[PDB]
C-alpha cells in the first residue's frame, strides 16, 4: 500500500 | 462492476516514465495490482498523454506481473527496453 515512482 | 476498459499502449522511453503507483488488495485476490497514484511532468506517459492517476495496471512490456510486490513491479516497469507496452484499465468510483 505504498506509492513508488517508475 | 460492468467490465472495465483495458488497453495496452506502445510507447518508447525517451528518458524515463515519471509517475506514481500504489499496490492494493481485496477479497478473492491471490495477487497484487499496480494502480496509478500520480504522473510526473515531462514523463513518457505525461508528454504523450495515455495513462492517468487512479488507474489499474495488468501487464508491462508483455510481462504478466500479476502477483508481484511494488518493488518488483515498479523496478521491472522502469527496467524495460526501448519499446514499452503498458496495459492500463479504465475505471473509477
Amino acid at each position: 500500500l505504498f506509492s513508488t515512482e517508475v | 462492476m460492468k467490465e472495465p476498459e483495458i488497453i495496452t499502449v506502445t510507447l518508447k522511453k525517451q528518458n524515463g516514465m515519471g509517475l506514481s503507483i500504489v499496490a492494493a488488495k481485496g477479497a478473492g485476490q491471490d495477487k497484487l495490482g499496480i494502480y496509478v497514484k500520480s504522473v510526473v511532468k515531462g514523463g513518457a506517459a505525461d508528454v504523450d498523454g495515455r495513462l492517468a492517476a487512479g488507474d489499474q495496471l495488468l501487464s508491462v512490456d508483455g510481462r504478466s506481473l500479476v502477483g508481484l510486490s511494488q518493488e518488483r513491479a515498479a523496478e521491472l516497469m522502469t527496467r524495460t527496453s526501448s519499446v514499452v507496452t503498458l496495459e492500463v484499465a479504465k475505471q473509477g468510483a
